[PDB]
């Protein structure tokens, strides 16, 4: 199945480039910025869960930031 | 020599504490030890080759299925076993399944198949285990001088001609004593299984390429895994998840073999270095290492010669280099003994006066053949100064601009400093010479906030470690209570590791 | 016959309905069926045969282990596999063992080894599957009449002799017609599938013994197991957990055979019926049917004579039996025809009326022989009674007398039924005839509060059953309201459960 | 291991006497006669378990019973 | 009969390994979550014992726990 | 030597009260004693050999029923006893049977049944008892010095070697002084019969294999038991109890023979250790002691030497151990008569300082071969440091690096400390040298306080001692604050020993 967990949990640090260094700056977050164009609706629905949640400006904002970034993955 | 193009220097003054000077070295730069009491030295690291690794695990890059067969005992039955059952090798699954009536038997009630196929691998990937004794490390050093720039590059005389010395470091042998002959010989100490941080990394190997993997990785990977000791026959582990034996909804469970892996090993490594080898032995590239250079004797080879006479060219002109040092080519015509070679730095001439530090130490070209060059570098001061070579009324002159001053050169000195700090931490104190107590202290208030540091956060990178970074320096506008002056520090903490690049 | 002694007795007297009477048996007891006009018919269940069982999982009793090998690979390594992986049969377990220096290698931290034995077993226990499907019963039925009270128990001739029929009855065949000759046939008809509770029954088989298991037993007990459809050689599940390889700081890891089990399974069981067989087939002894006995076809065997003289002697002199009925010999020396038999329990004297219920129906002695023997039984009153046996001044008596009268047979008569509710229920409202409301509700009311009660109590029993049911009781005196009033019962329900004994 | 489930749980009932009718009537209860008579402690301090538990009467009363009951129980 | 008490009672001490280390952790454990599985009732009635003995939350639970436990086993 | 890859640890610091350290021993582990006025001396444990056992009880693991016959007087008369009553050796239980009629007599309420069957047991467990009289120890001991580090685990001279002595410890004898020839020799005191905690432990056989079981456990145990004392024929007591016989409501009475039980008593034992003999005396492995160790006359062997000349390589490259100790194997090439080797753990280059204890003593090669090895062992400091070793220009040092310091060296031994706390209880302050009040109130405070919990707790341990054990961490929380001062400890108490694992 799926399995092979991600290396860059422990990266390896020295001056030499690791091994994707390219990629790996945009690919967590090209990730999300597919799902939402093919979904819009985790986003409509999701400041109901914020409002609900927290209930105080910034408090309830990082709601609809948590969600909305919980939402393309799978953990 | 050694130096110069690479771009990632370090200068380090000294000849203090008896030339207790300590250095880092990394494969991508180089440090150039500077010290009135010797000749300027260029020390650059080059390959750390580790040999003697020995094979842990391994794993299926691609799985082969052979032969499926299945039996079936109609309703509540010991799944009937197949004889492939007996022979490991084989995958098995024991799955409830409908058989009414006309699938054979009354009770179309529910019973059970079995499935199973001989797995068979195709290629491989085998880790191996690195340990620091039998590790190795390779130190190229030289010297400036003057020898011929079109040297700069070369490993032809690594056991002869000026300065050009091969040194080994490995465990069994912290020190070696680089003799460079007629400069005496430069003390060096190297600590071999502290720097790389090796024990925590296999050595691992998909088709033809190789790489280097955090321990926790490699060890836990979802992937059928010989035992790795034995070549004789795979006897796997695992030998599911490569494999998924599914069924529909009648009377049949089918098996299919996932077309590899190969491209998620790939996509899977990240932050890990690449590697090459040659046979049983390979050959990393990323440089650590803690070396406490003993610069004790150093004989300059340029005192007591006269100044060669008034014939000096230059030859492709002068350049800037990178942190703002000055190479400059000179063709003595000068036929005499091994000579030695006037040049200061001066600023305009109401009053010939030495201005900034000329750092080739003294350069002295050796030579009878009445033409010779000599590779002199220098770096002059801020303003417009003249580059000066000569005293004969022969002399020649050249004129060289320098960009920024002072507090310039200080914030592209604050921030490859910090650089240091992102890259290594702890032994990044280690430039510092002797004992001095922010030094001492230096290192020491780091390796405990750092390693807590290396614990509690560390989860991470790019994306990951962005968001929980910027999520504290929100904290520290907030909050109300002191705490809010941790938080709003540790922010920057994370977002100067993301901020590496 | 096939009845007095066995002193498990039913007796149904409701023959209303086109003799529609419904009856349950049970392989202890024997129902004995008297109605006004038809010969008392006695009942009884004999034998369940189960025949064509298969075979399903099956243990293995008694381990033994052959060869133990082991092999390590010294700290740093994987766990070096030995041959004996590959082949299952052997069971394997890799552990963490010291391995310092004079172990033979560097690093004294922890290494690995791994141990492997053959794995055989010996002797085993092999459940086998019942289905309602080819499943018998046995039911040998007698009238009482008058036949030779030595012919009680007998089987040779149980389609000849006396009015004796062996009736089988099997699913595919709910009905069974038993003809005996001259009293005409007694319609009868049983359920099978439904009462004997099967499907939750395997068939299960120590060294030459034999039990029954509710399944949720045999499914789940942690022993190796044979997959059980092939019989060719072992390929176990589990392996473990009959061998236990252990090891202690050091070297070494041993490993155990335990012993069998034997003796586990054994003390394992309790509360399973023993059961026997022989060969394929194989026969338990428990009763349990739902039989509606069809009464409609009974003639009088005893009809249409005259009274057999005056010569009546007993034989072995009158006994009392169980419930309180009684039985006696007559020799009528009265050489006649098959012949009428007058007898009347009459309390008193002179005139002699008719006291007390005379159940064998009409006692007729068929013989030519001169000298015959009838076995007629009575219940007659409390207060001393006579038995009186003859018309003639010939005539012969005897004096009996019972126990208990009135609330004295009721209560006996009431545990007697509320033991049927505690091992039976459901079906225990089966005797009485007909429709009956109080009966329609009575399994009606029943089966609904019962199975709720098999299912949130039902745990176990003894020092179980009590316990937690001794607590509600508690619940029932204390408290306050509401609950006092279910709790307070349900104790009963449970206590009661457990007073069956 | 042990395991080996009791049969007891499902007791198949019928007429016929069962396969240890005998040895099932003290077989729960001779366990905890002996038992204790090794171990008079775990009744010893049982009460204070039980007196700071439940804190009233009787129903301070059924733990003290519960715990010495559990105490030689492997569940 | 059963009795054959459990020697875990008086448990020798010393470093070398017990007769069954390994076993012994869930033996006592694995019993539970095996007789639950057969029969979900005792469960399912345990609260109405529970929530009538000791009538307050905690204190009324570890009854709950108590009785479940004391469930399965010839104690 | 004896020590090193062990890993279970026990460093004793020098004891100023003159040689009168006093050390506990145990079969896993080894205690390695270092006093400046010895050479370092290692200690350990072997076996524990018991002989002289004797017989006491026996059992029956699986029994076997020969003869069953009956025999039955009917109704009113005793039960007839059979010959079979008066042999013993035969079970025999008298029961009431219905025996009606066709039974063969009148009265059908209850006869009296009366089977019998000789018994005869099969295979057998016979308990032995041990006695601390006639109980042996085994204390092999070596010393670090200068040896073939080949050498660290041998017993071929166990009689001669550098030093190694085979100690033995016997009631009448608490005291051995061992003699390692030219150490002098180490004074030993030992108290046998107090350690082990013997006369609790019957010495326990099933067939060819060993225990050690409690008493209160092998004293009683429900199966039939011979009376142990005369082996000419067993007459048994109990003899039901493996033999069960049952009857149903009928004629019959059957017996039973409970397939041996040898699976129960296994699975039966749990937490008793297993020892293995080799004929009439067995050796256990469980290790307890406490030893007095008199340091008083050993004579270090290394002094008056000279500096072994220019010639050390080291061979198998260092290694760490365990509690962190480094060994280092040094072949000294020059050749001379026994001489001393210089060894300094450098925190240095320059000016080698010593830095951390060096723990071998004085290591000192023997030998004139020219050629000769040595195996030093020593623990550096926590930081980076040097291996370092001789004194001439041809000195060869190594690298080490050790993992944590301070903090970390403290935890780490504070959680062996409290092991024996757990292990041990008791004797467990008897490390600690000389008088200390407190390590004096030490063993005071706790005897009292531990027999206490050894007698109200100390019911069973796993998932028994958690329960009570958590319980009570409940009652912390809530309740006063009177109560939970000591029952929140108390908690801890228990957990604790559930932590040992
Ligand atoms: C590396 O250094 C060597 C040392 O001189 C250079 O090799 C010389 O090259 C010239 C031109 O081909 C030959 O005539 C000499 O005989 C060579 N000397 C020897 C024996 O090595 C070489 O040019 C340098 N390479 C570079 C460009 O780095
Ligand atoms: C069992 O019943 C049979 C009838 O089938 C009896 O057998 C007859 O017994 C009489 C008197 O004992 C003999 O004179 C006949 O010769 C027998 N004939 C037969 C059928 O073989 C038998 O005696 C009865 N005994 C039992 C077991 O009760
Ligand atoms: C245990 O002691 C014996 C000597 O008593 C060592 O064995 C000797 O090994 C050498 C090496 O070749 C032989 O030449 C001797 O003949 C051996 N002696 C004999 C016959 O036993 C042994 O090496 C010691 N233990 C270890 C592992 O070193």
């Amino acid at each position: 199945a799926v399995t092979l967990p991600s290396h860059s949990t422990r990266k390896l640090q020295t001056r030499s480039q690791t091994w994707l260094e390219s990629r790996e700056y945009t690919k967590h977050l090209i990730r999300v910025e597919n799902w939402i164009f093919r979904n819009p609706g985790f986003a409509l629905a999701a400041a109901a869960i914020a409002w609900l949640l927290g209930s105080s400006t910034s408090q309830k904002v990082i709601y609809l930031v948590m969600i909305l970034l919980i939402a393309p993955a799978y953990s | 020599i050694r130096c110069i193009g690479v771009s990632n220097r370090d200068f380090v003054e000294g000849m203090s504490g008896g030339t207790w000077v300590d250095v880092v070295l990394e494969h991508g730069g180089c440090v150039t030890v500077m010290a009135q009491d010797k000749p300027t030295v260029d020390i650059e690291l080059v390959t750390t080759t580790v040999s003697n690794m020995a094979e842990v695990r391994s794993y299926c890059y691609e799985a082969s299925i052979s032969d499926m067969a299945s039996d079936s005992r109609c309703p509540t039955q010991g799944e009937a076993y197949l004889d492939k059952q007996s022979d490991t090798q084989y995958v098995c699954k024991r799955t409830l399944v409908d058989r009414g009536w006309g699938n054979g038997c009354g009770l179309f009630g529910k019973g059970s198949l079995v499935t199973c196929a001989k797995f068979a691998c195709s290629k491989k990937m085998t880790g191996k285990s690195i340990q620091p004794e039998n590790l190795e490390y390779r130190i190229m050093l030289s010297v400036h001088g003057s020898q011929h720039s079109g040297m700069i590059v070369n490993d032809t005389g690594h056991e002869t001609d000026e300065n050009r010395a091969k040194v080994e470091i490995t465990p069994n042998s912290p020190r070696a004593e680089a003799t460079l002959g007629g400069f005496g010989s430069l003390g060096l100490d190297c600590e071999p299984r502290t720097g790389l941080d090796f024990s925590d990394l296999y050595y691992l190997t998909m088709n033809n390429k190789h790489w280097l993997v955090h321990k926790e990785w490699f060890h836990d990977i979802p992937l059928p895994w010989h035992a790795g000791a034995d070549t004789g026959t795979p006897h796997w582990n695992n030998k599911e998840a490569l494999v998924e034996f599914k069924d529909a909804h009648a009377k049949r469970q089918t098996v299919v073999v996932l077309g590899s892996q190969e491209g998620a090993v790939h996509t899977a490594l990240a932050g890990a270095l690449e590697a090459e080898m040659d046979g049983a032995k390979g050959r990393l590239s990323s440089g650590h290492l803690k070396c406490r250079l003993k610069m004790d004797k150093l004989r300059l080879k340029g005192v007591s010669y006269s100044l060669c006479t008034a014939a000096f060219t230059f030859t492709k002109i002068p350049a800037e280099t990178l942190h703002g040092t000055v190479t400059v080519e000179v063709q003595y015509a000068g036929t005499d003994g091994p000579c030695k070679v006037p040049a200061q730095m001066a600023v305009d001439m109401q009053t010939l006066t030495p201005v900034g530090r000329l750092i080739t130490a003294n350069p002295v070209i050796t030579e009878s053949t009445e033409n010779s060059k000599m590779m002199l570098e220098l770096d002059p001061p801020f303003g417009d100064s003249y580059i000066v070579i000569g005293v004969g009324e022969k002399k020649i002159t050249h004129h060289w601009h320098r960009s920024g001053s002072t507090i310039g050169k200080a914030f592209e000195a604050t921030v490859r400093g910090a650089k240091r700090m992102a890259v290594l931490g702890d032994t990044a104190w280690d430039f510092g010479s002797v004992g001095g107590a922010l030094n001492s202290l230096g290192k020491g208030i780091h390796q405990i906030f750092g390693a807590a540091f290396k614990s509690l956060f560390g989860g991470m990178s790019w994306f990951s470690q962005i968001l929980i970074g910027t999520l504290l320096m929100w904290l520290g506008l907030n909050t109300k209570n002191g705490s809010i002056s941790l938080m709003c520090l540790a922010l920057g903490g994370v977002l100067i590791f993301l901020s590496t690049a």
